[PDB]
């Protein structure tokens, strides 16, 4: 067994859109190996 | 209610839980049971959600080991079968009972796996009951081990996962359900990519996905340019069966709907010269699916008149080819689902669209003959025939509507209808057969009472026992191979058709399964048992006991299993256990009974081996095992050392412990129905249960719930078959009677009110002779009138009316004068009858004389209250029942006798029971008949005024309902009126003082100036 | 979505006609009435409805607008496209601030996916991956960015890179590397990079890094131009290998230097005393929020309320506001759930366990061993990835930390131990025995007992295997040491005596296959004296029943009396293994009676209940009824005894016989399908689970039925092992070969359904419609809706080579189009009637005939079809002896039959065990030369690239034989 957590409440946190563009065509293409980690969200054109 | 009720012990861990907790037990099964057989099934799913809410971390639940296997498999097997009744998502109401049992997850959730399937309901299509489904879901991944519960969801873990990712959404959407699934995918760690897997389910170009050309003409592009008019095929067949759109999308959405479907209607090439021609592969399932949508349009109202006016042409279009093509199939796979709808509206288009496929069919060609060798009319036949075995519960109900509708259109050749007589039975077998007991029951009432009147309606006509050699014998023979198995209601009507089979074309049973009973006998010969589970146990017992029943059958060599069963008798599954002794007793029961049999087998020790069996299960552990077994005794009364032997265990229970359970009880009771020493016996055995620290303690209990009540009762019920001597336990036993209910502090009723009744049945001239002599006593007295009322006591009410006059005789010979006595008695045997009343009427003023003289002692002011209740309502009971006199006679002169009669009384007779009866008198020449009356009797001036002022409500408002209901007094009594009130001397009314009297002179004023 | 307002507009220019069509004497003029002149449909309550159908669904909008606007786009005449084209381009770069739909089948995904329907206009390729990138449709984007790519080329070389740098960071994207790793190679232009490329998509990244290093010095002052790109392969893929070998302290240094989220990810997890540099390192790039950088600020929040720095409350609003951040990730990425959502799913238990610690470690300043059994089981697979298993070994030792410092009847963790040794097992379970070396008395003895095995030390290892059984593998390892002398002395050795007598000691004590192989052919190994059946009566009931049509063989051989003594073992216990199997082989015939009357004895209902399905399959064996032929098996299942297990479940794996599927009922059609046999008779049986199982009886069965049994046999001792490796099981690669379980010597039944269309109904599907790129024309049409036509083609080429590995490996013969069987819905392909014969006859090596390699795509070839036949090599020669030792007893019963085939005699009875040593040595060097060369200078695979180049060349093709279709 074990004894869970439960969520609080509705709190909303909206985010923000960035402003850079990329390029670059190997894998780790960042700091490391996957993306949607390491993706900024939705980016500005 | 049941939501009252349920709630109260969610208010009371308390005494309000051992009083609710053993019905739910009945009222769970009750209500599965009941929900097969009743007319609108949802409210008994209703009733079990409301049990289940209304109950929650509770107590202990126990008493839900036992019915969990059979309420899973009752939901699953319906969750499947059951597509959205009204509209209202029916299948999110099973599962909603499969997935908030209460119970806990240890040792009684194990066996769930029942509940992965409707898992995947409640996360993907709902709204609320996924919190539900995800609920679930957590508690069964961190408690269970993953060598347990990953080989549990195997088949739907690639269709949980799906519906687990539609619930991966921001903030727009929920925070509850977003974050208790990236819980779930969490906590079991490198399980969640395990199932990735190469996919399977590539939609290869469907059939709503069907890319149909209609060939446009735009002003840009100069030609006939090609589109796909299905892009929202999708959208239309999700928005016409939906009651939550608007109307406006839905009427549209036809019109999508009927617009694609006349482009390929009229497409077709027409014939040249058709009445010349009658002188001589992924569009067929996306048609069908357009045309089902036309006949869900009959059940829209404002467009059912354009709806049906191309059904009517569709059906009258795919006849032309079929007889075109004879030279040389959509419309029967949407009628099917027409007839296994829901809607009454589109069910009946389904009954007028197979109308048209044959009233067109015998316009066009005419000779029905003719119409049947090769027309469209022999090709639904088999289509109802074959739907019968398909899998779904629905498309069963289609063959079995579509199949009587199509026996009573096409009545007239049945000469047809006997080359596909095996094929039509044999299909409507096996929709007995493959049916489960849990669905409804409207595909096998209509599938029984089909096999029944067939036969008695194409077989009226075979002659004799010469035609039996091939083709009858051969539908014999289908129905007596399955009269040995499981599922009861295939072998019940095994046996009904059979009957009936044989019953018209008159030719013994026995002599028409004869040259093939041989072939039945062999399987159910040769594994005599220990084989073949309890299921099919009981059916090896039915083919047999059913045989025995003939004239003659196999009068050899049953023995060989005759020992398999005494000793299968000799030793839920609980349920077939009971069910399976229970019928060994028939097959015994049978056995014995039946002559020329049992002086065949009476050299070798068989009956008496039988007989000591039969014993033995008498002091069984059940009830209902007891039951057939004492119709096995009773059967063979037309042995005295098996008799002491048998009364020796009888007596070891009838021992003086005071611990003698209630299946004993009726043990007992059914051994006396085939000394006198047990009155004297069990007089003290429920004495001590009779006192009274026993029942104070007891108190303010409900009475039936109770049980060392329902011991007290079964002791009672014993009395009813004593020995028949002249018993002297008429007064201890009604002794015991009052003292018990004194000690209960209930009066007017009791349980155990009912056993003592059929022993007055039972002695009619020993009661009555006992309550004559204390007749003047009011406690026990009250328990008579109740007895004389009662409908079990047919044969005390004969006794007490037959003498009936010499209680009469009571009443002429001081606080002891029970008036209020005879008038319940007299009320309690009125209400027996509604005749007797009709000739009392010497009688009936008796009771009014010596009561008025009772309201002569009981006017006095010498003591405090002597207005006992006894008396007053002594007369309140008089009155009600001296109307029902009078609504039996039309004379409307005696109701003015009740009246002079209760002078020193109460003044105005009593409301609510009179003043509604001279309203119904008031409201023809015979009201100038009562009015004739009234002024004969009231110059009886000693008749104390306030009577004769009181036909102040009974002359006036005959006339003044006369003088409103019709013109102007249109309608004897005016010629004696005038002769003695306007007459009149000095000594009454034309005299002049100032007294009560006036109150009587203004009827007469009032009176003329109505007539004026 | 304003495509609503756009259609009603371009709806007005309908011209809204009345001819809309697709390209007894009283009645027919009535009805004639009826169908034409009030059928008369115009164009207007088609349109009229639509209109009012899409105010209400998003989806008919997007499903609308593709099919109308290449009708309008082609009336936009010439000399107007350029002017289209600009004016398209200027308005999907009109940002409505995010253009902020961003949601279901919207603006942006109903425009890219009709630009896509309608040829002649080519979006520019770094806006098609934005757009298709930052919104959705990924897949209708790489519709866009390969057809600019293959089919005619745009005449523009800078056109051309910019779309392929364009198209290999959405390949990337969603993380399929075989397509990227097979277009890069198409690509790329020196010979150091295809190499490279080519060492790390198999997976040994110490020949990888070393030829990234050897690359940029054939540059810098080479006379090379080497590209832009490619020079950002050098560069990062270097710094990837890198850190796949984990060497954490060489690139400290480097990112000391430039400075990045690099410096923060290694120097990091690889912060109580250094929390101060590493807390305002992170807010300057904590800026621009990630699914990544939440975890490096909420683990500092975390560190900081263990030393009491930090709040509680503050963790938990920092683990959701980070949560509803991975959200957005997860909804941005395609529906179908593939391996570009496994990096979500790891951070997904970063997250539970961070809101877990939170709590570990908060009532610290019993419940603690809960937290850390959940933990030690909570971990992926092994076969995951080197990075994210280490990226768990980091945070679990961190907290674990953290406890012991604060602990300050034993105390002692020892837990950060587990996770080490746990990875140290995982790193030498993928690769590369570098990367594990640098972090309970038998075993040692077993070490040395090995030691002294490999080389020529008999009496050493053999006492050494008495030390080691005096103190489990060695009980078996001992008697292998004599299965090595016995091979290696003379055919009179009787240490195999004291050997299968070894190996049985502890056969009791899941790989007992491997084993029960090796027992199985040396008890056939001559044995006139017959010495080890009393050694075998000296002392693992399940793992002979997949062996089963080989014991049956051996009743009539030798040996009977013992091998009798195994079958008496299964009947009585498991009775539907073997019921099947003894009723097709009807003492050379008689011993079996007693067989079959022990089946009958014990479980006398079952064996009653299987003849009665048996006889009724054999008296009578579009859509047909299985009511009017086969009326007892719908009566079958209300008289079904207990339970029937569906056939063909005891062939596979699957050893605890607990959860196979048991026949439920008949479902009544029987869908006979025009077969290239002839026709059959498909029945369906439903199951527990619903789950119906459509089976296919064939009524003859020719005398290979005995022999292709034998041959998917093999296949399923290969399968399982195939999916037990790390770049095999990444990769999915079934063998997909069929069951077929045999009910008679004539009738056998075998698992097919609809869906498995073959390659030659392929082609007379387009001759009844009336070259190459046949496969490309009929699986476009078939498959719209281009994520499911990506799908299908990556699935079937990467099927297609695991149909070249069993038939170049025990070579089968000529496969003509009709023999290879290729599923609609999935694509797995299989092949009928393997027979191998096993030398070469007349062949080129595979079949790879053009109408198949236009489909493959040609960068597929590449990075699929020519890696995924060398993957499948590189594990079956390296498991356990999968090419000698489970080889030895599927020769010795073709050699016997090859006898009886060239004529009717056998002889050679004491070469036989030369003739299987020799057959056996070409099957042991038919596999092991196609793996890859040891040595760095191949570029990776350069022998199935030697035999793809021999199966395409048109000279070999047409050389061979002609009803073998060379054409398609």
């Amino acid at each position: 067994t074990l004894i869970n957590q439960h969520i609080l409440k509705p709190a909303p946190p909206p985010t923000e859109i960035p402003a850079r563009l990329q390029v670059k065509p190997p894998q780790p293409a960042a700091m490391k190996i996957p993306n949607r980690p390491t993706l900024l969200g939705g980016s500005a054109i | 209610l049941f939501k009252l009720c349920f709630m109260s012990v969610s208010l009371f861990p308390a005494a309000n839980e051992s009083v609710i907790l053993p019905h739910l037990n009945e009222l769970i099964l009750k209500s599965l049971k009941l929900s097969t057989t009743a007319k609108e099934p949802l409210v008994y799913f209703y009733l079990i959600r409301t049990l289940f809410r209304s109950i929650g971390g509770g107590r202990f639940e126990n008493l839900y080991k036992e019915i969990m296997p059979l309420l899973q498999v009752l939901l699953e097997s319906l969750s499947k079968l059951i597509h959205e009744a009204r509209r209202p998502q029916e299948r999110d109401i099973y599962v909603e009972l499969c997935l908030t049992v209460p119970v806990r997850l240890s040792v009684l959730v194990p066996h769930l796996s029942y509940l992965m399937k409707p898992l995947v309901y409640a996360l993907n299509g709902s709204q609320e009951s996924v919190s539900q489904g995800l609920r679930t879901l957590e508690l069964c991944v961190d408690n269970l081990t993953a060598e347990y519960f990953d080989p549990i969801i195997e088949p739907v873990i690639d269709d949980v996962m799906e519906a687990l990712s539609k619930h991966l959404k921001p903030l727009p959407y929920y925070h509850q359900h977003s974050h208790t699934t990236l819980r779930i995918l969490g906590k079991l760690g490198g399980r969640n990519r395990t199932f990735i897997k190469p996919v399977d389910n590539l939609k290869t170009d469907s059939e709503l996905f069907q890319n149909v050309e209609a060939m446009f003409k735009i002003h840009g592009l100069p030609n006939e340019v090609p589109l796909s008019i299905t892009p929202g095929l999708s959208a239309a067949f999700s928005l016409l069966t939906d009651p939550r759109p608007r109307i406006h999308y839905r009427i549209n959405s036809f019109k999508y709907i009927s617009g694609i479907f006349q482009l390929f209607l009229g497409a077709t090439q027409l014939p040249d010269d058709y009445a010349n021609r009658l002188k001589e592969d992924s569009q067929m399932e996306l048609l069908v699916k357009l045309l089902e949508s036309i006949f869900y349009a009959v059940s829209l109202q404002e467009v059912r008149e354009e709806s049906k006016a191309l059904i009517r042409g569709t059906c009258n279009h795919f006849i032309l080819l079929y007889f075109n093509k004879m030279v040389i199939n959509c419309i029967f796979d949407a009628i099917i689902y027409a007839l296994s709808s829901d809607n009454s509206a589109v069910r009946s288009m389904g009954l007028e669209s197979v109308q048209l496929i044959y009233d067109s069919c015998v316009e066009l060609f005419g000779n029905i003959d003719c119409a049947l060798k090769f027309a469209p009319l022999n090709v639904m036949c088999s289509k109802f025939i074959h739907c019968c075995f398909e899998e779904p519960y629905h498309k069963k109900l289609a063959g079995c509507i579509g199949l009587e509708m199509m026996l009573n259109s096409l009545d007239i050749p049945m000469k047809y209808f006997n080359a596909r007589q095996l094929e039509i039975i044999r299909a409507l077998f096996y929709v007995l057969r493959d049916t489960a007991p849990e669905l409804p029951c409207e595909v096998t009432n209509t599938a029984k009472r089909l096999i029944l009147n067939s036969l008695k309606e194409w077989n009226k006509e075979l002659t004799r026992n010469d035609v039996f050699s091939s083709v009858f014998q051969n539908l014999v023979s289908s129905l007596i191979v399955d009269l040995p198995n499981a599922n009861e209601i295939v072998r019940a009507t095994a046996q009904e058709a059979l009957r009936t089979l044989s019953e018209t074309t008159q030719v013994p049973i026995a002599t028409m399964i004869s040259p093939c009973k041989h072939i039945l006998l062999a399987p159910i010969f040769g594994k005599p048992l220990r084989a073949l589970p309890f299921q099919m146990q009981i059916g090896n017992i039915d083919a047999i006991t059913f045989c025995m029943g003939l004239e003659n059958s196999f009068l050899e060599y049953n023995e060989e299993l005759n020992r398999l069963v005494q000793e299968a008798l000799a030793l839920k599954t609980s349920e077939q256990l009971v069910r399976l002794r229970v019928v060994c007793i028939q097959l015994l029961s049978l056995a014995i009974t039946k002559p020329e049999f049992a002086a065949a087998q009476q050299r070798s020790n068989i009956r008496v081996k039988i007989l000591v069996v039969f014993f033995k299960s008498l002091c069984g552990r059940s009830i209902e095992i007891i039951r057939a077994a004492h119709g096995g005794l009773k059967a063979v009364i037309d042995p005295k050392e098996l008799l002491q032997n048998g009364l020796r265990p009888m007596l070891m229970n009838l021992s003086d412990h005071k611990k003698l359970t209630v299946a004993s009880l009726e043990a007992l009771s059914g051994l006396l129905k085939l000394k006198v020493g047990i009155g004297s016996k069990l007089l003290d055995h429920l004495l001590a249960w009779a006192q009274p620290r026993t029942l104070q303690q007891l108190g303010s209990q409900d009475l039936e719930n109770n049980s060392t009540v329902q011991i007290i009762v079964a002791i009672l019920d014993v009395f009813h078959l004593l020995p028949p001597t002249a018993h002297k336990f008429m007064n201890d036993l009604m002794n015991a009677l009052l003292y018990l209910e004194n000690n209960l502090h209930r009066c007017q009723y009791s349980p155990f009110r009912e056993p003592l009744a059929k022993f007055l049945d039972r002695f009619p001239d020993e009661s009555f002779e006992y309550f004559f002599n204390e007749f003047s006593k009011r406690e026990i007295t009250t328990r008579f009138v109740y007895f004389v009322g009662l409908d079990s006591c047919s044969s005390l009410r004969a006794k007490v009316l037959e003498s009936l006059p010499r209680v009469r005789g009571l009443l002429h010979q001081e606080k002891c004068v029970r008036f209020s006595n005879l008038v319940d008695l007299c009320e309690s045997l009125a209400a027996s009858d509604k005749e007797w009343i009709k000739d009392k009427e010497e009688l009936l003023g008796e009771l009014l004389d010596a009561g008025s003289v009772c309201l002569t002692l009981k006017r006095s002011s010498n003591v405090v209250s002597p207005l006992y209740f006894q008396v007053d309502q002594g007369f309140e009971t008089l009155q009600l029942l001296y109307i029902e006199y009078f609504k039996s006679q039309p004379l409307g002169h005696e109701k003015v006798f009740n009246f002079i009669d209760k002078i020193s009384k109460e003044g105005l007779p009593f409301v609510l029971e009179f003043d509604d009866f001279i309203f119904n008198e008031v409201v023809i020449p015979t009201v100038q008949q009562t009015l004739d009356t009234i002024i004969r009797m009231t110059p009886q001036v000693s008749s104390l005024d306030a009577r004769v002022y009181l036909y102040k409500r009974i002359f006036l408002p005959i006339c003044i309902y006369e003088s409103e209901m019709h013109g102007d007094l249109s309608r004897a009594w005016l010629k004696s009126f005038d002769s003695d009130v306007w007459k009149a001397t000095g000594p009454l009314v034309d005299d002049y003082t100032s007294t009560l009297e006036d109150r009587y002179r203004l009827e007469l004023m009032q009176l003329t100036a109505l007539l004026i | 979505p304003w495509l609503n307002q756009a259609l009603q507009l371009l709806y007005g220019s309908f011209h809204l006609d009345s001819p809309i069509r697709l390209s007894i004497i009283d009645f027919v003029a009535k009805h004639n009435e009826f169908l034409d002149s009030v059928r008369s449909l115009t164009a207007g309550d088609i349109l009229n409805p639509l209109i009012d159908i899409s105010y209400q669904s998003a989806e008919t909008i997007h499903n609308a607008w593709v099919v109308v606007f290449p009708v309008a786009y082609s009336a936009i005449e010439s000399r107007y496209e350029l002017e289209f084209t600009r004016a398209l381009v200027k308005l999907l770069f009109k940002d409505y601030h995010i253009r902020q739909q961003d949601a279901r089948p919207n603006v942006i995904k109903s425009l890219l996916d009709g630009v896509g329907k309608c040829p002649g206009l080519h979006l520019p390729p770094h806006l098609v991956k934005y757009l298709g990138s930052n919104y959705n449709a990924w897949y209708g984007a790489i519709k866009l960015l390969e057809e600019l790519s293959e089919g005619q080329g745009i005449d523009n070389q800078k056109i051309s890179d910019a779309n392929q740098d364009a198209l290999l960071e959405v390949y990337m994207s969603l993380q399929e590397d075989d397509m990227f790793y097979g277009t890069w190679r198409r690509r790329a232009k020196y010979f150091e990079t295809n190499a490279a490329l080519s060492y790390e998509q198999i997976g040994i990244w110490d020949k990888a890094l070393q030829l990234y290093e050897a690359a940029q010095i054939k540059a810098r002052s080479g006379v090379f131009p080497f590209g832009e790109s490619e020079y950002s392969l050098w560069e990062d893929h270097w710094i990837y290998c890198a850190e796949k070998l984990q060497h954490w302290e060489i690139l400290t240094e480097l990112a000391k230097h430039e400075g990045f989220t690099d410096l923060l990810l290694e120097c990091g997890w690889r912060w109580i005393a250094d929390r101060e540099p590493l807390e305002q390192s992170v807010k300057t790039v904590m800026d621009i929020p990630t699914p990544r950088r939440q975890i490096f600020q909420t683990f500092l929040a975390l560190q900081g309320f263990s030393q009491q720095k930090d709040t509680l409350q503050d963790v938990s609003r920092l683990c959701d506001e980070g949560i509803q951040l991975t959200l957005r990730k997860w909804n941005a990425l395609p529906q179908r759930v593939t391996r570009a959502h496994i990096g979500l799913l790891h951070t997904f238990q970063q997250y539970v366990e961070l809101m877990e610690a939170s709590q570990v470690y908060s009532s610290l300043v019993q419940e603690l061993k809960r937290v850390l059994q959940a933990w030690r089981e909570r971990l992926p697979n092994v076969w995951d990835d080197i990075n994210i298993w280490n990226d768990l070994v980091t945070w679990r030792q961190h907290v674990f930390g953290v406890i012991n410092r604060v602990y300050m009847a034993y105390r002692g963790y020892h837990e950060m131990a587990w996770v080490i040794n746990r990875f140290a097992h995982v790193a030498r379970k993928h690769e590369m025995p570098e990367v594990c070396i640098n972090q309970q008395k038998a075993e040692f003895f077993t070490l040395k007992g090995m030691f002294l095995a490999k080389l020529n030390a008999k009496d050493e290892a053999n006492q050494a295997f008495a030390t080691a059984v005096q103190i489990p593998k060695a009980w078996a390892e001992w008697g292998f040491f004599n299965d090595r002398r016995f091979k290696e002395n003379p055919e009179e050795i009787f240490h195999a005596k004291n050997a299968i007598s070894c190996y049985l000691q502890a056969a009791g004590l899941g790989k007992t296959r491997k084993l029960l192989c090796r027992i199985l052919w040396l008890i056939s190994l001559d044995d006139a004296a017959g010495s080890l059946a009393k050694t075998f009566e000296d002392h693992p009931v399940w793992y002979w029943i997949t062996f089963v049509p080989q014991l049956l063989t051996s009743l009539s051989h030798k040996e009977a009396k013992i091998v009798r003594h195994i079958l008496i073992q299964i009947a009585k216990s498991y009775p539907q293994s073997l019921h099947f199997q003894l009723r097709t082989t009807k003492q050379p015939w008689q011993d079996v009676e007693e067989i079959m009357g022990i089946l009958k004895t014990a479980y006398p209902l079952l064996a009653l209940s299987l003849e009665s399905l048996v006889d009724q399959l054999n008296q009578r064996f579009g859509k047909a009824d299985l009511e009017r032929v086969s009326l007892h098996l719908s009566l079958f299942h209300h008289q079904k005894f207990e339970d029937i297990e569906i056939p063909g479940q005891y062939l596979l794996h699957k050893d605890n016989n607990n959860h196979f599927i048991k026949i439920e009922r008949f479902l009544p059609t029987l869908d006979l399908v025009r077969g290239s046999n002839g026709c059959y008779k498909r029945m369906t049986i439903r199951g527990n689970d619903g789950s119906l199982h459509p089976f296919a009886v064939q009524f003859p069965a020719a005398r290979h039925c005995r022999r292709e049994e034998r041959i998917f046999q093999l296949f399923r001792i290969f399968d399982d092992a195939l999916s037990r490796k790390v770049q095999s099981r990444r990769r999915n690669i079934s063998l997909t070969l069929p069951i077929a379980v045999p009910l008679s010597p004539h009738i056998r039944i075998l698992n097919d359904d609809k869906r498995y269309t073959t390659l030659m109904g392929i082609y007379e599907e387009f001759c009844r419609r009336k070259p190459s790129t046949l496969l490309k024309d009929y699986y476009t049409e078939k498959f719209s809706n281009y994520e499911n036509y990506w799908l299908f083609r990556k699935q079937f080429t990467a099927q297609y080579a695991s149909f070249i590995f069993m038939t170049y490996i025990m070579c089968i013969n000529s496969r003509q189009p009709q023999k290879i069987h290729i599923n609609e819905g999935s694509g797995n392909i299989w092949t009928s009637e393997m027979l191998p014969t096993f030398y070469n006859t007349e062949s080129v090596p595979f079949r790879l005939t053009p109408n198949i390699q236009k489909f493959i795509g040609e960068a597929g070839l590449e990075g699929i079809l020519s890696v995924y036949i060398l993957v499948i090599a590189n594990s079956l020669s390296d498991s356990e002896f999968d090419m000698e030792q489970y080889l030895s007893l599927f020769v010795r019963d073709e050699v016997i039959s090859w006898f009886a085939q060239q004529h009717r005699a056998s002889a050679q009875t004491n070469q036989l065990r030369e003739i299987v040593r020799v057959n056996v040595e070409l099957l042991t060097k038919r596999v092991l030369q196609l793996n890859h060369i040891p040595n760095s200078q191949n570029v990776a695979t350069q022998f199935v690239l030697n035999l793809i180049s021999q199966a395409v060349n048109p000279r070999n093709l047409a050389y061979t034989d002609s009803a073998w279709m060379a054409y398609l």
